[PDB]
């Protein structure tokens, strides 16, 4: 089959944990567009963040996704 | 006997040790932050 | 203490320029401690020297 236009995939990514040890990690996180916070001034230093993400990918072909969403 | 002070006015800054440490800390922090952000942007570009 | 005079025993405070100068507050504290040690006596209990 090659009807990739009709193919889609939802996957619940495994729960990820990050320990913020230094301000370098905070700067790296804030440099990511996808990483958004309700309270932009939230103090992330010395804190543990848990990410529970769901990925929706629509395929263009066998290898390259036509669109990738991770929410 | 003569004391020549060729210090360049370094004695007039208050808390010279702490201010020197602050300068080095700000420079190092900027360097590591920029390097980490550049590396992560590069990895995001490569995976995308 | 007289005004504008340096006691024989005093404590010096480091100025922002880095030099040690006579300080009224520290000198008064030290002289008060000496007065108390002279009149009431000073204990050194639980002091390991």
């Amino acid at each position: 089959y090659t009807d990739f236009e009709n193919t889609f995939q939802k996957t619940v990514e495994p729960v990820y944990q990050m320990h913020i040890k230094t301000s370098k990690d905070i700067a790296v996180l804030r440099s990511k567009e996808w990483f958004q916070l309700d309270d932009e001034d939230f103090d992330l230093l010395n804190k543990t963040l848990t990410f529970e993400t769901e990925t929706e990918v629509t395929f263009k072909n066998a290898n390259i996704f036509s669109s990738v969403k991770c929410f | 006997p003569v004391m020549a002070d060729l210090n360049g006015g370094l004695q007039f800054v208050p808390e010279l040790k702490e201010f020197t440490a602050k300068l080095r800390k700000e420079l190092v922090e900027t360097s590591e932050v920029r390097k980490a952000v550049s590396i992560e942007t590069a990895l995001e570009h490569k995976v995308v | 203490i007289p005004r504008e005079t340096i006691p024989f025993l005093h404590l010096r405070k480091k100025t922002p320029a880095g030099d040690w100068k006579y300080d009224r507050q520290l000198s008064s504290l030290f002289l008060d401690g000496l007065e108390k040690a002279a009149f009431n006596g000073v204990t050194f209990k639980d002091k390991y020297v």
